[PDB]
DNA sequence: ACGTACGCGCTGTCCCCCGCGTTTTAACCGCCAAGGGGATTACTCCCTAGTCTCCAGGCACGTGTCAGATATATACATCCTGTGCA
DNA sequence: TGCACAGGATGTATATATCTGACACGTGCCTGGAGACTAGGGAGTAATCCCCTTGGCGGTTAAAACGCGGGGGACAGCGCGTACGTG
């Protein structure tokens, strides 16, 4: 007799788990090589401090959280629980972008 | 080298309001960014409002109408009342 | 100083000199830094008492940025005053939708 | 070479859990990855602008905070 | 790898706002001429603060000291083993 | 021969000395606090004139308001399967 959860249970406790945590969900090294990758073709041989990387990752994380909340309400307006690409284009375009 | 912050003033108003709860350093930096931002808000609104009246003098009138225009009526009402109370008590 | 005789905490000379060297106008009045320290002292006292009670709610004697985040976002005038301000290490509000339940 | 794929799919799933999303489709990671790809250019380009104006070879926290100052975002915390 | 259940396609329903004809009202004009107060321009004092100046002092910085977390003796405390017995 | 017993060989929470970290207190050089001279920018006033009103009759027109027919499109019910939930 295996013990399995029904679909829709672990997402709620993942919301309860991650919504109580203030930690960053993106690792430092792929964001480091990504920031250096975008910084490669703009100005060659640049340097980055130990600071000012968790600021970009922090504003990217919180701005993406607010974008997922507005897109989540946009998917709520469509009377379903799934997020779609047209919800991201709708909630992205209606914010003035 | 020297730097300027509002640590002792926020600690003193902290001792005036609730002298039990302490403040972390990061939230003190957030409050420093808050006062440093609203200083540029009322200062810039006083500069543009002084530029609109074709005058080169910034007085407490520009700070009064500037606070009355950039804030909601509760914060501008009590800030205008306490500000005029401190200014008229000062003079 | 003139802050103690007027009932102020923030200094008047630093704000007056900052308004002098801040390139705002040619003439600067004497009651404008007193008014500015009054408004900044009342607002900073408001954030200190709201973040102080927000720290009193979670039974902690230290103010984390989450207490200031909930203290600002839970107030209507602070959310209307600062709607674009991003607070680091403050988290979000526990907003759970009804239709997802 | 292709550091845009360093952001994992469970990372976007956890960021969807932070936003209150229950079920996630397939193109959400690609669309969110594209929005992040435009966002890092949109901030990082101004960072190279202020770094080039500042006559410096190293980007500081004041460059990022002052870079987000003119865009109305006003990022507090580090380097305020 | 399994799985199951909600997005999606399809079908029946019904109802609500568009198209158009008929009713009702808002506004411009003629009469019949009058003033009115508020920003504008010009003029005229008057006095608050820029500027220069010197005297004082106070908050960033260095150090003292306890709060909290940490690693380790220690006085028993439970299996194991000789070990003597009925 | 089956059996209880006295002491050792390992554990284990318990109490004690020790290691960071942050609050609290004692200074002194770049800040403020304050006194006096200048003066031009701010407070006050004298016409002014100029577009902006004051109150309401009628006649007529173009715009606003009402009313019904119904057609097509919003909307409920329901089966499918594959696409993400869960392990």
């Amino acid at each position: 007799k295996p013990h399995r959860y029904k679909p829709g249970t672990v997402a709620l406790r993942e919301i309860r788990r991650f919504q109580k945590s203030t930690e960053l969900l993106i690792r430092k090294l792929p964001f480091q090589r990504l920031v250096r990758e975008i910084a490669q073709d703009f100005k060659t041989d640049l340097r980055f401090q130990s600071s000012a990387i968790g600021a970009l990752q922090e504003s990217v994380e919180a701005y993406l959280v607010s974008l997922f909340e507005d897109t989540n309400l946009a998917a709520i307006h469509a009377k379903r629980v799934t997020i779609q690409k047209k919800e991201i284009k709708l909630a992205r375009r209606l914010r003035g972008e | 080298a020297r730097k300027e912050t509002y640590s002792s003033y926020i600690y003193k108003v902290l001792k005036q309001t609730h002298p039990d709860t302490g403040i972390s350093q990061k939230s003190m930096s957030i409050l420093n960014s808050f006062v440093n931002d609203i200083f540029e808000r009322i200062a810039t609104e006083a500069s543009k409002l002084a530029a609109y009246n074709k005058k080169s003098t910034i007085s407490a009138r520009e700070i009064q109408t500037a606070v009355r225009l950039i804030l909601p009526g509760e914060l501008a009402k009590h800030a205008v009342s306490e500000g005029t109370r401190a200014v008229t008590k000062y003079s | 100083s003139r802050s103690a005789k007027a009932g102020l905490t923030f200094p008047v000379g630093r704000v007056h000199r900052l308004l002098r060297r801040g390139n705002y106008a040619q003439r600067i009045g004497s009651g404008a830094p007193v008014y500015l320290t009054a408004v900044l002292e009342y607002l900073a006292a408001e954030i200190l008492e709201l973040a102080g009670n927000a720290a009193r709610d979670n039974k902690k004697t230290r103010i984390i940025p989450r207490h200031l985040q909930l203290a600002i976002r839970n107030d209507d005038e602070l959310n209307k005053l600062l709607g674009n301000v991003t607070i680091a290490q403050g988290g979000v509000l526990p907003n759970i939708h009804q239709n997802l339940l | 070479r292709d550091n845009i794929q360093g952001i994992t799919k469970p990372a976007i799933r956890r960021l969807a859990r932070r936003g209150g999303v229950k079920r996630i489709s397939g193109l959400i990671y690609e669309e969110v990855r594209a929005v992040l790809k435009s966002f890092l250019e949109s901030v990082i380009r101004d960072s190279v602008t202020y770094t080039e104006h500042a006559k410096r070879k190293t980007v500081t926290s004041l460059d990022v905070v002052y870079a987000l100052k003119r865009q109305g975002r006003t990022l507090y915390g580090f380097g305020g």
